[PDB]
Protein backbone atom coordinates (compact mmCIF):
# COMPACT_ATOMS: atom_id res chain seq x y z
CA UNK A 1 0.00 0.00 0.00
CA UNK A 2 3.10 -1.91 3.91
CA UNK A 3 1.19 -4.41 3.31
CA UNK A 4 -2.76 -5.47 3.66
CA UNK A 5 -5.36 -7.99 2.08
CA UNK A 6 -7.30 -6.23 -0.59
CA UNK A 7 -9.97 -7.50 -2.90
CA UNK A 8 -10.35 -7.34 -6.47
CA UNK A 9 -11.94 -8.42 -9.82
CA UNK A 10 -9.51 -11.52 -11.02
CA UNK A 11 -7.90 -11.06 -14.47
CA UNK A 12 -8.86 -13.50 -16.87
CA UNK A 13 -5.80 -13.63 -19.03
CA UNK A 14 -3.44 -11.02 -20.63
CA UNK A 15 -4.54 -8.35 -22.74
CA UNK A 16 -3.07 -9.15 -26.30
CA UNK A 17 -4.28 -8.76 -30.35
CA UNK A 18 -2.27 -9.47 -33.62
CA UNK A 19 -4.07 -8.05 -36.62
CA UNK A 20 -5.44 -10.49 -39.17
CA UNK A 21 -3.69 -10.28 -42.61
CA UNK A 22 -4.87 -11.84 -45.56
CA UNK A 23 -1.57 -11.10 -47.45
CA UNK A 24 0.91 -11.96 -45.27
CA UNK A 25 2.15 -14.18 -42.89
CA UNK A 26 4.25 -14.56 -39.67
CA UNK A 27 6.62 -17.78 -39.10
CA UNK A 28 9.41 -18.73 -36.52
CA UNK A 29 12.90 -18.15 -37.80
CA UNK A 30 14.50 -19.58 -34.29
CA UNK A 31 13.91 -22.35 -31.70
CA UNK A 32 14.66 -23.64 -28.20
CA UNK A 33 14.21 -26.74 -26.13
CA UNK A 34 12.89 -27.08 -22.77
CA UNK A 35 11.71 -29.58 -20.56
CA UNK A 36 8.13 -29.50 -18.60
CA UNK A 37 8.06 -31.78 -15.19
CA UNK A 38 4.68 -33.93 -14.44
CA UNK A 39 3.52 -35.57 -11.52
CA UNK A 40 1.03 -38.19 -11.36
CA UNK A 41 0.43 -40.92 -8.09
CA UNK B 1 -31.82 -24.76 -20.06
CA UNK B 2 -32.25 -24.63 -0.58
CA UNK B 3 -31.09 -21.30 0.06
CA UNK B 4 -29.83 -18.47 -2.85
CA UNK B 5 -28.83 -15.12 -3.76
CA UNK B 6 -29.07 -13.17 -6.69
CA UNK B 7 -27.54 -10.21 -8.21
CA UNK B 8 -31.81 -9.86 -2.83
CA UNK B 9 -30.40 -12.68 -0.80
CA UNK B 10 -32.90 -15.67 0.77
CA UNK B 11 -33.00 -18.16 3.32
CA UNK B 12 -34.52 -21.67 3.92
CA UNK B 13 -35.24 -23.41 7.53
CA UNK B 14 -33.84 -26.80 5.68
CA UNK B 15 -30.17 -25.85 6.27
CA UNK B 16 -29.37 -26.13 2.53
CA UNK B 17 -27.78 -23.85 -0.09
CA UNK B 18 -26.28 -23.22 -2.86
CA UNK B 19 -22.44 -21.44 -3.58
CA UNK B 20 -21.67 -19.66 -6.22
CA UNK B 21 -18.52 -20.01 -8.79
CA UNK B 22 -15.41 -18.37 -9.11
CA UNK B 23 -16.34 -17.79 -12.61
CA UNK B 24 -19.15 -16.28 -13.61
CA UNK B 25 -20.79 -17.49 -17.40
CA UNK B 26 -19.66 -14.34 -18.93
CA UNK B 27 -16.03 -14.90 -18.27
CA UNK B 28 -16.64 -17.95 -19.64
CA UNK B 29 -18.01 -16.74 -22.57
CA UNK B 30 -14.95 -14.71 -22.97
CA UNK B 31 -12.99 -17.34 -22.69
CA UNK B 32 -14.37 -19.39 -25.32
C1 LIG C 1 18.26 -18.43 -31.50
O1 LIG C 1 18.44 -17.45 -30.32
C2 LIG C 1 19.52 -17.92 -29.50
C3 LIG C 1 19.60 -16.98 -28.32
O2 LIG C 1 18.32 -16.57 -27.86
C4 LIG C 1 20.86 -18.00 -30.29
O3 LIG C 1 21.83 -18.63 -29.50
C5 LIG C 1 22.98 -17.77 -29.24
O4 LIG C 1 23.91 -17.69 -30.47
C6 LIG C 1 25.12 -16.95 -30.25
C7 LIG C 1 25.90 -16.99 -31.54
O5 LIG C 1 25.50 -15.98 -32.45
C8 LIG C 1 25.82 -17.70 -29.07
O6 LIG C 1 27.16 -17.28 -28.81
C9 LIG C 1 27.27 -15.86 -28.42
O7 LIG C 1 28.21 -15.16 -29.29
C10 LIG C 1 28.38 -13.77 -28.94
C11 LIG C 1 29.42 -13.17 -29.96
O8 LIG C 1 30.18 -12.01 -29.46
C12 LIG C 1 28.94 -13.70 -27.49
O9 LIG C 1 29.09 -12.38 -27.10
C13 LIG C 1 27.96 -14.38 -26.54
O10 LIG C 1 28.46 -14.36 -25.18
C14 LIG C 1 27.83 -15.79 -27.00
O11 LIG C 1 29.05 -16.35 -27.02
C15 LIG C 1 24.96 -17.66 -27.75
O12 LIG C 1 25.62 -18.31 -26.64
C16 LIG C 1 23.74 -18.40 -28.13
N1 LIG C 1 22.87 -18.52 -26.97
C17 LIG C 1 22.82 -19.63 -26.29
C18 LIG C 1 21.82 -19.72 -25.18
O13 LIG C 1 23.58 -20.57 -26.55
C19 LIG C 1 20.60 -18.93 -31.52
O14 LIG C 1 21.80 -19.04 -32.33
C20 LIG C 1 19.49 -18.44 -32.36
N2 LIG C 1 19.32 -19.34 -33.48
C21 LIG C 1 19.34 -18.92 -34.71
C22 LIG C 1 19.09 -19.92 -35.78
O15 LIG C 1 19.55 -17.73 -34.96
C1 LIG D 1 -29.44 -5.73 2.38
O1 LIG D 1 -30.41 -5.06 3.35
C2 LIG D 1 -30.39 -3.65 3.16
C3 LIG D 1 -31.35 -3.09 4.17
O2 LIG D 1 -32.70 -3.42 3.87
C4 LIG D 1 -30.80 -3.29 1.69
O3 LIG D 1 -30.60 -1.90 1.51
C5 LIG D 1 -31.76 -1.25 0.90
O4 LIG D 1 -31.67 -1.31 -0.63
C6 LIG D 1 -32.72 -0.65 -1.33
C7 LIG D 1 -32.40 -0.77 -2.79
O5 LIG D 1 -31.07 -0.37 -3.08
C8 LIG D 1 -32.70 0.85 -0.84
O6 LIG D 1 -33.66 1.67 -1.51
C9 LIG D 1 -35.06 1.25 -1.29
O7 LIG D 1 -35.74 0.97 -2.56
C10 LIG D 1 -37.10 0.53 -2.36
C11 LIG D 1 -37.72 0.24 -3.79
O8 LIG D 1 -39.19 0.12 -3.80
C12 LIG D 1 -37.88 1.67 -1.64
O9 LIG D 1 -39.20 1.28 -1.41
C13 LIG D 1 -37.22 1.96 -0.31
O10 LIG D 1 -37.90 3.02 0.40
C14 LIG D 1 -35.82 2.37 -0.59
O11 LIG D 1 -35.83 3.43 -1.43
C15 LIG D 1 -32.87 0.95 0.73
O12 LIG D 1 -32.82 2.33 1.18
C16 LIG D 1 -31.73 0.20 1.30
N1 LIG D 1 -31.78 0.30 2.75
C17 LIG D 1 -30.79 0.84 3.43
C18 LIG D 1 -30.90 0.86 4.92
O13 LIG D 1 -29.82 1.33 2.84
C19 LIG D 1 -29.80 -4.06 0.75
O14 LIG D 1 -30.06 -3.76 -0.65
C20 LIG D 1 -29.89 -5.53 0.96
N2 LIG D 1 -28.97 -6.21 0.04
C21 LIG D 1 -29.39 -6.73 -1.09
C22 LIG D 1 -28.36 -7.41 -1.95
O15 LIG D 1 -30.58 -6.67 -1.41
Amino acid sequence: VQKSIVAYTMSLGADSSIAYSNNTIAIPTNFSISITTEVMP
Amino acid sequence: VYGECLGICAQKFNGLTVLPPLLTDDMIAAYT
